[PDB]
Order: C-alpha cells, then sequence, then structure tokens
C-alpha cells in the first residue's frame, strides 16, 4: 500500500519536472515573481506600522505601560495564529484561494484600524490584520516553488526575498514623509480626531490591496490540482505557462506536447464541511510528524525557532539601546540650581532638563511657561499663581503649597508626588491624560533613517545568496551565514555610542539575510507538495512565537548589561547552525 | 410638652415654656442681622449663655425619658489643628453626671453619664472629602431622644443616624444650669451657630420629630445653599442639583447668545483635611424684587421677581423669546433696557402643591401670566443649555421624577473660606 503510493508520488514528481523543463523559464515566472513579491512586500511593510505610530498613538490614545508593549507584540501574535491557520487551509483550499482570503482579511482590518479611536478596538483590529498577513510567506513561497525547474530553484526562490526589504524601505520612507507633519488635524466628528499616523496606517495598508489586485490575474498552481485529483485544469495551467513562455521567447507556434498527466487517485451542511476540513488539516499536521518526516520536522523546528529568536531579539534590541544611550546623554546634561529665594515678580520662560532644589518663592505669578523635564524639589510656594502652564515630565516633589492658585494648568495630581497643599485651588484644569505619556519630538527622524539603514544592510547579502544559491548549496550557505551572525553577535560589545550601534545593526542585518534565504529555500524543498504549506505555516507560527519570546527577553535586558543579549543570541545561533548542519541535501533534486 | 424653648425677642432670649428659666448672656454673643433668632458663639470666655431651670424640672430620675432638639451650623475645619480636638458646646453635667453635646472633626456627639461614671455616646459622622457636602457650613436639625428602658437615638434632619442601648445606665443626675459655650477647643478662631433649642420630658417618635422638623423649617421662605434666607440685591452662584459638577456660564451677550452649564468644577484641597469642590465658579444670579410688597429683603414663596446676571461685573437680565421652536426654549442674558416684551418674570417656588418643602425652583412666566415653565437645562448637540419648559410641570402633575428643575443659591460665606 505505502509502496504503491510512494511510487505514484515519485512518478508524478518526475513527470511534473519534465513538463516544467519543457515549458522552461520565462515571462510567466517573472510575472508571478512580481505578483508574489507584492504579496511579500505587504508582509514586510506590516511589521513597522505599530513601531512607527506608537510615539503619536501614546499621546493620542492615553496609552500607558503594559499597553504599548501589547500593541508592539500584537502583530506577532496575530501572525502566529494566521500563519498556522492559512498554512493548514492552503493544502485543502488552494494556494491562490487562501492567499486571496488572507490578504483581503489583512487589508480590511488594516483599513479598519486606521479610523479606530479606542485602544482595545485598535488591539483587536491589529491582531486581526496580523492574522490576515501571517499566511503570506508560507503560501507565497510554496506557490512560487511549484513553477520552477530543478536547474535554478535556489536562485529564483532567493530572488523572491528582495521584496521584503523593498517593503521595509517603503515603510521607512512613508513614515519619514507622513508622520512628522503633526500639524494635520483633520476633523470628522467632534469627539474624534484624525492625525498623520492614521494616514501612515492607510498608506501602509495600500500594498496588501495592490497585492490582491495583482494576484487576481494569476492561475492556481498545477501541482495542487494534481494532488487533489483534478487533472483538466492542471493541464490547462501548464499549457498556459507553455504558451506564455514561448510567445515571450519569440516562437508562438510550437504545441504543448503533454497529453496526459498522472494524478493522485482520490478515495448542518456547513458544520459537516467545517468538521471535515478541520479533520483533514489535523491529519496533514500529524502526518508532518510522521515516520518519514520526524527528524526533518524537529530539526526544522530547532533552526526556525533559534534563528527567529536571535534575529528578532537583536532587531528590537538595537533601537532600544540607541534610545537608552540618548536618554543617558540627556540626563548627563541636566542642570541643577540648589536654593533660590524669589520675591514679587512675574515669570515667563521655557526650561528644559533642569532641577531646582530648595526654592522659596513668595508671591510669584508664573504666566505662560512650558516645562520639559523640569523638577522642583524641596521647594515652598506661598501665595503663588500658575497660569497657562504646560509641562511634560515635570514633577513637584517634597513641595509645600500655601494659598496658591493653579489657573488653566495641566498640573494634575500625579505631578505632586509626596507634596503638601494647604488652602490651594485648582481652576480650569487643561484636558489631558490621567497619567504620564512622555513626549517624542524631532528625534523620530533619525529613527526612520536608522530603520532605512538596517533594511539597506540586507541588500548586498541577498544579491550574493541569489547569485550563489545553486553554486554552493542551501546547507553550506545557511551554516556559513549563521556562523557569521554568531561572530557579529559576539562583536556587539565593541560599541557604546549611537554610531557604533547603527554600524553593528547594519552588520548583523547584512549578515543574517543569507541564512534566512537558505532556510526559506530548504523549508520549501524539504516537504511534499501535499504538506508544503501546512509545514511551512506551522514553522512560521513557531517563528512568530520565538519572535515574541525573544523580543520580550531582549527588551527586558536594555540598560542592565550587554552580556545577556550577546550570550543568548550567540548560543541560539550556534545551536541553530549545529542543528542545520545535520539536515539532508536537496540541491539537484526534483521537487518531490 | 416643652420645658425649655429659647426664642429671640426684643433684644433678648426668652423661654416660651411656662417655667421662666433665667437666661443670661455674655457681652460677645452675636446675632445675625436678618435672622436674629440664630445665635453665634465664638471661641472666647465671655461668649457664653447660661440658662437656669427650676428645681421641679431638673432631671434627677432614672426611668425618666427625655428628648432635645436644636439647629446647628458648623463652619469647615481648615487645618490639622482641629483634628482630635473634641470640644463641648452644650453642657448639663455636674458632679460628673448629666448630658452633653460636643463637636469633633466631622462629628457631632451626644454623651450621657450617670453617678457611677458610665459613659454612653451616640455619634453622627459626616465626611469632609466629598465634592459637595450636605452638612459642611450648612444648617442641620439635630434631635436626640433618650428612652431609659430601650435605647438612645440621634436624628439628623428627621432621619435616624445612630442608636445605642442605655439600659445598663443607672440614675442620671442633671445640673440646675445648662451651658452654651465652646469649651475645650484649641482652635482660637472656631465658632458655631445654634438656634431653636427645645427640651421635652418624653421620647419623641419619628412622627413628632418629622412634624417638628417641618414646623421649624420655615417652608414658606426660600433658602440659600447655607440654609439662610434668600435675599434680593445679593449675588448668588448657581448650582444644579441633578448636574452639580458644572456651573452656569455665558458666551455671547444678546438673543444670539446662550447660557449653558460649563464644567468640570475646580477643587479646594488641604492634603487630607478637605477635598471639596469649588463653589464660587460661574456667573452670579442677582434677584430683583418686582411685585413683592413686603418691606424686608427676604424672598418668600410665590414671589414674582427678575433675575439679573453678572457677566464681567456687568448686570444683564434673564429673558427668552416666548415664541420659538419647541417647548424647551433657550434662556439668554441681555441688556437691561433692550429687553422690551421678552419674558422676564420668574416665580420663586420653595414648597410643592401639598406644602412639602423642596429645593429652590424658578418658574418663568410671560406678561400675561402664562407659565412658560420651570427653568432647567437640556442637552443640545452635547451642550447643556439653560431652558425654560413645561415638561417639568407635566412630570410634577404626573408625580414623576423631574430632571434638572431644582437649583441652589450659593452666597459667599466666611465659613467656607474659598478664595474667589
Ligand atoms: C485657610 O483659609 C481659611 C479661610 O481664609 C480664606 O481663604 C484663604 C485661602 C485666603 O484667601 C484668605 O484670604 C481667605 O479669607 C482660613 O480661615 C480664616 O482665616 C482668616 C485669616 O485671614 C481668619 O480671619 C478667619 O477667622 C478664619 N476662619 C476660620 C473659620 O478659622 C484658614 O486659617 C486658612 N488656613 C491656614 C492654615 O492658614
Ligand atoms: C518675559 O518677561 C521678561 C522679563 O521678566 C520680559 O523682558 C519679556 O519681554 C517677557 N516676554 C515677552 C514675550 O514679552
Ligand atoms: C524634603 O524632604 C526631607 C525628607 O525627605 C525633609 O526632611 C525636608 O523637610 C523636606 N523639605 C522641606 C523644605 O520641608
Ligand atoms: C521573507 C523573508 C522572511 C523569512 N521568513 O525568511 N524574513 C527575512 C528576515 C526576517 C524574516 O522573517
Amino acid at each position: 500500500g505505502e509502496a504503491q503510493r510512494r511510487k505514484e508520488r515519485e512518478e508524478l514528481a518526475q513527470q511534473y519536472e519534465a513538463i516544467l523543463r519543457e515549458c522552461g523559464h520565462g515571462r510567466f515566472q517573472w510575472t508571478l515573481y512580481f505578483v508574489l513579491g507584492l504579496a511579500l512586500m505587504a508582509d514586510g511593510v506590516e511589521v513597522f506600522v505599530v513601531g512607527f505610530v506608537l510615539p503619536s498613538a501614546e499621546k493620542d490614545m492615553c496609552l500607558s505601560d503594559s499597553n504599548k508593549g501589547m500593541l508592539g507584540l500584537i502583530v506577532y501574535l496575530g501572525m502566529m495564529v494566521g500563519a498556522f491557520l492559512w498554512g493548514g487551509l492552503a493544502d485543502r483550499l488552494g494556494r491562490r484561494q487562501c492567499l486571496l482570503i488572507s490578504l483581503s482579511v489583512n487589508s480590511v482590518f488594516a483599513f479598519f484600524s486606521s479610523f479606530v479611536q479606542g485602544y482595545g478596538t485598535f488591539l483587536f483590529c491589529r491582531l486581526l490584520s496580523g492574522v490576515g498577513i501571517g499566511g503570506s510567506i508560507p503560501i507565497v513561497f510554496s506557490y512560487f516553488s511549484e513553477f520552477l525547474a530543478q536547474e535554478k530553484r535556489g536562485e529564483h526562490l532567493s530572488w523572491l526575498c528582495m521584496f521584503w526589504m523593498i517593503g521595509g524601505v517603503y515603510a521607512a520612507a512613508m513614515a519619514w514623509a507622513i508622520i512628522p507633519h503633526y500639524g494635520w488635524s483633520f476633523q470628522m466628528g467632534s469627539a474624534y480626531q484624525f492625525h498623520s499616523w492614521r494616514v501612515f496606517v492607510l498608506v501602509c495598508a495600500f500594498p496588501s490591496v495592490f497585492a490582491i489586485g495583482a494576484l487576481t490575474t494569476q492561475p492556481e498552481s498545477p501541482r495542487f490540482f494534481l494532488e487533489n485529483g483534478k487533472h483538466d485544469e492542471a493541464w490547462m495551467v501548464l499549457k498556459q505557462v507553455h504558451d506564455t513562455n514561448m510567445r515571450a521567447k519569440g516562437h508562438p507556434e510550437r504545441v504543448f506536447s503533454v497529453t496526459h498527466i498522472k494524478t493522485i487517485h482520490q478515495e448542518q451542511r456547513w458544520g459537516v464541511r467545517a468538521l471535515s476540513l478541520g479533520g483533514q488539516v489535523w491529519g496533514n499536521f500529524l502526518s508532518c510528524f510522521g515516520p518519514e518526516y520526524r527528524r526533518i520536522t524537529l530539526m526544522m523546528m530547532g533552526v526556525w525557532f533559534t534563528m527567529s529568536f536571535s534575529y528578532y531579539g537583536l532587531t528590537v534590541w538595537f533601537p532600544d539601546m540607541i534610545r537608552h544611550l540618548q536618554a543617558v546623554d540627556y540626563a548627563s546634561r541636566t542642570k541643577v540650581f540648589p536654593g533660590e529665594r524669589v520675591e514679587h515678580v512675574t515669570f515667563n520662560f521655557t526650561l528644559e532638563n533642569q532641577i531646582h532644589r530648595g526654592g522659596q518663592y513668595f508671591n510669584d505669578k508664573f504666566i505662560g511657561l512650558r516645562l520639559k523635564s523640569v523638577s522642583f524639589e524641596d521647594s515652598l510656594f506661598e501665595e503663588c499663581y500658575f497660569e497657562d502652564v504646560t509641562s511634560s515630565n515635570t514633577f513637584f516633589r517634597n513641595c509645600t503649597f500655601i494659598n496658591t492658585v493653579f489657573y488653566n494648568t495641566d498640573l494634575f495630581e500625579y505631578k505632586f508626588v509626596n507634596s503638601r497643599l494647604i488652602n490651594s485651588t485648582f481652576l480650569h484644569n487643561k484636558e489631558g491624560c490621567p497619567l504620564d505619556v512622555t513626549g517624542t519630538g524631532e528625534g523620530a527622524y533619525m529613527v526612520y533613517f536608522v530603520s532605512f539603514l538596517g533594511t539597506l544592510a540586507v541588500l548586498p547579502g541577498n544579491i550574493v545568496s541569489a547569485l550563489l544559491m545553486d553554486k554552493i548549496g542551501r546547507l553550506r550557505m545557511l551554516a556559513g551565514s549563521s556562523v557569521m551572525s554568531c561572530v557579529s553577535c559576539f562583536f556587539l560589545s565593541f560599541g557604546n555610542s549611537e554610531s557604533a550601534m547603527i554600524a553593528l545593526l547594519c552588520l548583523f542585518g547584512g549578515v543574517s539575510i543569507a541564512s534566512w534565504n537558505a532556510l526559506d529555500v530548504l523549508t520549501v524543498e524539504l516537504y511534499p507538495s501535499d504538506k508544503r504549506t501546512t509545514a511551512f505555516g506551522f514553522l512560521n507560527a513557531l517563528c512568530k512565537l520565538a519572535a515574541v519570546l525573544g523580543i520580550s527577553i531582549f527588551t527586558s535586558f536594555v540598560g542592565i548589561t550587554k552580556a545577556a543579549p550577546i550570550l543568548f543570541a550567540s548560543a541560539a545561533l550556534a545551536l541553530g547552525s549545529s542543528l542545520a548542519l545535520k539536515l539532508p541535501e536537496t540541491r539537484g533534486q526534483v521537487l518531490q | 410638652t416643652s420645658i425649655l424653648s429659647i426664642v429671640y425677642k426684643k433684644d433678648d432670649l426668652i423661654d416660651l415654656s411656662r417655667y421662666g428659666a433665667k437666661i443670661n448672656i455674655g457681652d460677645r454673643v452675636y446675632y445675625d442681622s436678618i435672622d436674629k433668632n440664630q445665635i453665634k458663639l465664638i471661641n472666647l470666655e465671655s461668649s457664653t449663655i447660661e440658662v437656669i431651670l427650676k428645681n421641679a424640672i431638673v432631671y434627677n430620675s432614672m426611668y425618666e425619658n427625655f428628648s432635645t432638639s436644636f439647629w446647628i451650623k458648623i463652619p469647615k475645619y481648615f487645618s490639622k489643628i482641629n483634628l482630635n480636638n473634641e470640644y463641648t458646646i452644650i453642657n448639663c453635667i455636674e458632679n460628673n453626671s448629666g448630658w452633653k453635646v460636643s463637636l469633633n472633626y466631622g462629628e457631632i456627639i451626644w454623651t450621657l453619664q450617670d453617678n457611677k461614671q458610665n459613659i454612653q455616646r451616640v455619634v453622627f459622622k459626616y465626611s469632609q472629602m466629598v465634592n459637595i457636602s450636605d452638612y459642611i457650613n450648612r444648617w442641620i436639625f439635630v434631635t436626640i431622644t433618650n428612652n431609659r428602658l430601650t435605647k438612645s437615638k440621634i436624628y439628623i434632619n428627621g432621619r435616624l443616624i445612630d442608636q445605642k442601648p442605655i439600659s445598663n445606665l443607672g440614675n442620671i443626675h442633671a445640673s440646675n444650669k445648662i451651658m452654651f459655650k465652646l469649651d475645650g477647643c484649641r482652635d482660637p478662631r472656631r465658632y458655631i451657630m445654634i438656634k431653636y433649642f427645645n427640651l421635652f420630658d418624653k421620647e419623641l417618635n419619628e412622627k413628632e420629630i418629622k412634624d417638628l422638623y417641618d414646623s421649624q423649617s420655615n417652608s414658606g421662605i426660600l433658602k440659600d445653599f447655607w440654609g439662610n434666607y434668600l435675599q434680593y440685591d445679593k449675588p448668588y452662584y448657581m448650582l444644579n442639583l441633578f448636574d452639580p459638577n458644572k456651573y452656569v456660564d455665558v458666551n455671547n451677550i444678546g438673543i444670539r447668545g446662550y447660557m449653558y452649564l460649563k464644567g468640570p468644577r475646580g477643587s479646594v484641597v488641604t492634603t487630607n483635611i478637605y477635598l471639596n469642590s469649588t463653589l464660587y465658579e460661574g456667573t452670579k444670579f442677582i434677584i430683583k424684587k418686582y411685585a413683592s410688597g413686603n418691606e424686608d429683603n427676604i424672598v418668600r414663596n410665590n414671589d414674582r421677581v427678575y433675575i439679573n446676571v453678572v457677566v464681567k461685573n456687568k448686570e444683564y437680565r434673564l429673558a427668552t423669546n416666548a415664541s420659538q421652536a419647541g417647548v424647551e426654549k433657550i434662556l439668554s442674558a441681555l441688556e437691561i433696557p433692550d429687553v422690551g416684551n421678552l419674558s422676564q418674570v420668574v416665580v420663586m417656588k420653595s414648597k410643592d402643591d401639598q406644602g412639602i418643602r423642596n429645593k429652590c425652583k424658578m418658574n418663568l412666566q410671560d406678561n400675561n401670566g402664562n407659565d412658560i415653565g420651570f427653568i432647567g437645562f437640556h442637552l443640545y448637540d452635547n451642550i447643556a443649555k439653560l431652558v425654560a419648559s413645561n415638561w417639568y410641570n407635566r412630570q410634577v402633575g404626573k408625580a414623576s421624577r423631574t430632571f434638572g428643575c431644582s437649583w441652589e443659591f450659593i452666597p459667599v460665606d466666611d465659613g467656607w473660606g474659598e478664595s474667589s
């Protein structure tokens, strides 16, 4: 029984490879390459949106701690759910069908989140958008693989990873060109406000819609038709590839010589259909953990988890350390004035990064002043008057207020820590958040630039991988890039300034991309066509879970020491490379 | 049934009951100009009131039931010196035996002591961190009943607050002379107001307490926020009882302008002494007499008056166009001479049709004596705009719960101490 079915798969794979060789490489493959590249560009764009809009969304939504982190981590949870779901559904519904459904869901919920005003609703919309976009990479790679001959499969598949970097560059450029315009205050509904980061969200939701539009004009992969017992349309699609390729070549007169293709023999209503689909998907998932594929699946799990953990941890660690260094430099410049006695005189000023200690102000009226990181300590205010006071990161600690009036000020109760107020009046308090929300200004610009630089770092290695994939191999490229990633991880200690962090980020990003390409190609080539999307989606869900874990662990380690992130990244990458070196070789083989 | 009843008379205090209790008053005891029957006692030695009963009415028995009643006004406690500072205000204790009433920070205490030095205490507690208080610097009707067989109970404004058994207490003696002086107060600037002190030789039940409350409430006269009489030619801040976190404000002058409820209110804080809400916010409402023939400045029920409105220390008039869309039509503040025939006249209402005392309400009416309706607020596109409507009258006729037709007048008072 098993031998006959194995022989049938082998002969089907060999005839499919012969047909693909006869059709040849040409315009059809490049058209599908661009379409799936747009589909991958959508995924590449999706991972930057929350990180770029958080500085404005914290003030525009009164976002506290334990809410910014969940917003940052929600896209990966959504991706983890969606990757598994769509990878399971793609082996029973079709690669193109599930890709259209997932991309449409992502587009719809990304459009919905751009107008959402609340936080929990924003969390739900972003989680659903992550679910929609999670299934992009597995389906796209498994869909493009089934149109390539064995002569150049690593090269043509590794060329498909340029669009992820293109999407990252697009996101960085859009953030640089849209977000800094804080003046935009479009008003539709008095209770609601439309800022620039929502426009950025719209522009970042655009490429998924473009991907859907491009994908609507492509045909289903013939291999999925052949596996499911559908022979006529697989022949039609292969023929269409033939005419497109040879018409582009310049010989639109030859005939598709293939007549018959061997096909795998196939052996309340809504609930029954759902139960059948779930059972079949579970069967595919369990057969992924079968006697034939059990060493392979665990080794792939190890490699995916380790590389995802290290990569996402370091990628979230670099900007956090740049911010920490900037904060340390800012706190080093703080001015201190211990003690000052002030008599009747009006006060206007704008003070930044100052601490006034032991002040004694008698009958002082403070009119129209802006405070940024200004702290009054051990001060006494008597018969004072605060009018038109706007403050950020300003606190009154150990202060005593007597007969003072706070008119038209945003000095809320959380800004008086361990203070004593006697006979004081608060009148016409400005509208504001109940707690602190911090403030981000011009320093956003460089952030975009930094992101851009990181994405550009990817550009060289990709080329090299795409130009060398079939020359050395998937295993050797994967190992030789993971080893360099580990070396760059060790080299992290030799940097403590912002420029050093930027250079280190560029080095790591330019080094790890070849390993990621190799893992993608190897995962595509190591599974049968009736389990390719299921296995790829399960491994991608594992990748997203490792991304969550690594991001949390590496962000919890900022400002403490530079040894823990280095140790974690190096150990994980060494384990991943060691596990990857034990994988089988798939170069020079038919797509079985 | 009353043994002691101190009432004001021609420059003295006289006992209404047929006992002729001797009353002597110190040289620093004050009297309010409008309501001389209210007595002010300050924290001094000369600010004293002695009342001497007869030997035949001195409480010396031990099954004898008795009750007391009075009205008290206590200013706000401003600083920590008042904390843990229980001070006696009324004393009838001799040889460590009798009855007494005292005040502490947010507490009114009744104390009974017999010859065996056993103390029984009944306390009424009111907070000071509330946004708007029903007791701070406002008149409070306190009535205390003592049944030697069952219990001793205290009633604030006619409702029971606390009750404690006294069956264990033995024979209670009482002084021949009763005290009215602040005793034991460390605060040198603390005063009280008391009025309408009555004593009865039997335990009052809820019914007689309620009738005494209504009889002494003076239901036919309008009252301000502090419980004092409402007067003409005095600026009052306005408070809505249903929506007490917003104050009356104006934006433009004339018919094109409206007055609305703007919020939120401010706060006055003294770091765990009080966290009250600011009462001196908004626009002042002056009352001008129009048809009241009474010579006094006291605003009585059913008086037909005008309402001036203070905007940037300039006086305008309440008026509305009797003819516009809807029943709930906008009120406006406009120049005094340019009003013409717009509806000005406001009827002041304090008690309902049956005579039950309620808060201050205003009924706008036209020149023809047609009820435009009660004054309140209605929400137009998220703005609480002042409107006169007959919807409130319809609900009153149906005995339904009206929403916003009840107002409160807040004059500036020394017992509140807020900075304007
Ligand atoms: C807190 O204030 C009260 C009331 O004073 C008013 O409010 C102040 C904020 C300020 O604006 C004063 O000019 C106001 O008159 C104080 O209590 C009164 O203080 C005055 C002294 O000017 C005195 O004449 C009154 O008798 C006081 N009234 C009472 C009932 O004691 C209070 O002392 C202030 N607290 C402190 C700690 O000074
Ligand atoms: C602020 O105050 C200073 C002196 O206190 C004065 O010279 C200056 O003109 C003021 N600012 C403006 C804008 O007038
Ligand atoms: C500041 O705090 C210290 C203790 O934390 C206290 O001793 C000191 O009195 C405070 N400053 C003033 C002006 O009271
Ligand atoms: C499409 C590329 C994708 C992948 N799954 O290989 N990449 C590249 C860098 C990180 C990542 O998830």
